[PDB]
């Protein structure tokens, strides 16, 4: 066939990856394994970890825009009811 | 072609053969690196070692004696050969070995120089012996926390913190007479050794018996020992297979002839009436393999090993040869199951009887020790062409349809598949 250009990923038997020796790998078979229903007692306490760390970047990022989006809106509020029409005339135009 | 075997403190087994030059004696103990531990792991080898040493070894030169030892998974063996003559004197270096000198041969200068040599042995085994190399890892997560999963030479880590105390505490826990079998091939009669044993009494360590443990037990799982810079890939791939002492101890036996053993490189192998052939030679799948129905004790193994330089196409490999092993549950054919049977025979009569009386020793008593008895090359036959097309499928939807399997490889496996893809090829899609 017509040549191909080069790119970072191969295929099965030429992956691309450094040249792997000295790591030895097992597993067992899903069938010998126990039906799903250990993932408790064993599996629920370590879990929501990875949110316990991220939690943050979420939340703060979130409150800021929450608060500013509730204030505006409450402004606004103000604005257009009998107490506020004068500073309406005021910020307006 | 007679299998005599008699009892009177000790069981003593032989087989006589008139046409052979010499004569085979030794005993046969009913433990194995099976009856290790993780720990001890090593021990039996070790001891065939010293066996073998120079000292004991020169001890037996000068006398006109050869040594020979095999350490198994269920047995150990220690034999001596001789001239038929000599008979007598075989004897006399079994028991100067085993209660005279069972204190001579541990000594701290030979016991070190040995442990040296096994070192540096199990070292270049595990370095450059690949296709045992991988079967010895199949054993061993086939049968993972169980007796089958210890390898007989013993690991580098157990074997190098080893003492001459583990020798022996293994030596006085099964070295013991009811885990024992005298053996003697060659051309001597039952009732001329049995007389030169019955003569010398003396029982040491009489009424003990061995230490028990769990039974053995197949797992489903696999251990992939990638290795980039080997420049092939070795994989062995296997099914729980049958126990020696079971009905279809012969019908597995079988299975394996009628895909056999393979080499791209011999002439006449590319030519076998085996349907697997066609497949793997279009694109030259792989340089060998070989079908094999290993049996032990409590279970066995019934697979294949192959070895490749084809290392894109090593799914191919494994698709083709797990689609053959499928036809064996709905479409073996008669013909086939033929083929098997003619070489099923042919190559366990080349087993049962070659120009080797050590060989013969070491199936004889492998035999006595699990059943008592030994069945006749003749009685084996009989069971053999007795099996029909019926008996292979009944066999195969039992063993091989739908069942886990077990994986070992080494080399340039990056081609070798999940365990799952492999796994769900044990079957076919049907309405």
């Amino acid at each position: 066939g017509p040549p191909s250009g080069k790119t970072y990923m191969g295929w099965w038997g030429h992956m691309g990856g450094p040249k792997q020796k000295g790591i030895t790998s097992y597993a067992v078979s899903p069938y010998a394994q126990k039906p799903l229903q250990g993932i408790f007692h064993n599996a629920v306490f370590n879990s929501f970890r990875r949110f316990k760390s991220q939690f943050l970047y979420v939340l703060i990022p979130a409150g800021i825009y929450w608060y500013w989006w509730k204030n505006g809106n409450e402004y606004n509020e103000f604005l257009y009811s009998k107490a506020g029409r004068e500073e309406l005339e005021r910020v307006n135009v | 072609a007679e299998v005599t075997q008699l009892s009177n403190g000790i069981v003593v087994a032989t087989e006589h053969n008139p046409s052979a030059h010499t004569a085979s004696v030794g005993v046969v103990f009913g433990s194995g690196a099976a009856n290790e531990n993780p720990y001890n792991n090593g021990v039996s080898n070790l001891w065939k070692n010293i066996f073998l040493s120079k000292e004991n070894s020169a001890v037996a030169a000068k006398e006109g004696l050869a040594l020979s030892s095999n350490i198994s998974r269920d047995f150990q063996s220690y034999i001596v050969s001789s001239l038929p003559g000599s008979t007598d004197k075989s004897l006399d270096f079994l028991n100067q070995s085993f209660i005279q000198q069972k204190a001579n041969l541990l000594s701290s200068s030979n016991f070190e120089a040995t442990k040296k040599s096994v070192l540096k042995q199990v070292q270049d085994f595990e370095d450059n012996d690949h296709p045992n190399r991988v079967l010895e890892h199949l054993h061993s997560t086939a049968f993972q926390n169980t007796p089958l999963s210890l390898p007989t030479r013993g690991t580098l880590e157990s074997l190098e913190n080893l003492v001459v105390a583990d020798l022996e505490s293994f030596a006085n826990n099964h070295f013991l007479n009811s885990n024992a079998v005298v053996v003697g091939t060659g051309n001597i009669k039952h009732e001329d050794l049995v007389n030169s044993i019955e003569s010398k009494n003396l029982s040491l360590q009489t009424g003990t018996k061995p230490v028990l443990k769990k039974k053995a037990a197949f797992l489903g799982s696999e251990v992939r020992l990638r290795d980039d810079t080997l420049p092939k890939a070795w994989i062995s791939l296997a099914v729980e297979g049958e126990p020696v002492n079971s009905p279809n101890y012969f019908v597995a036996k079988l299975a394996a002839q009628i895909f056999g053993s393979y080499n791209a490189f011999e002439p006449a192998s590319r030519l076998q009436g085996i349907k697997l052939l066609d497949n793997i030679q279009e694109y030259q799948l792989c340089d060998n393999f070989n079908h094999f129905s290993l049996s032990y004790k409590d279970s066995g193994l019934w697979g294949f090993s192959t070895a490749t330089r084809n290392v894109t196409m090593i799914d191919d490999l494994i698709h083709f040869t797990l689609k053959q092993w499928n036809r064996l549950t709905i479409s073996v054919t008669d013909t086939e199951v033929e083929r098997a049977k003619s070489l099923l025979k042919l190559q366990l009569g080349q087993l049962y009887e070659s120009g080797n009386p050590v060989n013969d020793a070491n199936l004889l008593g492998a035999e006595v020790l699990i059943k008592g008895s030994k069945l006749s090359l003749g009685e084996a036959f009989k069971k053999i062409d007795a099996i029909t097309v019926k008996d292979v499928k009944a066999w195969a939807g039992k063993r091989l349809w739908d069942q886990d399997i077990a994986i070992a490889g080494t080399g340039q496996i990056e081609g070798l598949l999940d365990y799952m893809r492999i796994r769900s090829d044990m079957s076919m899609m049907r309405w």
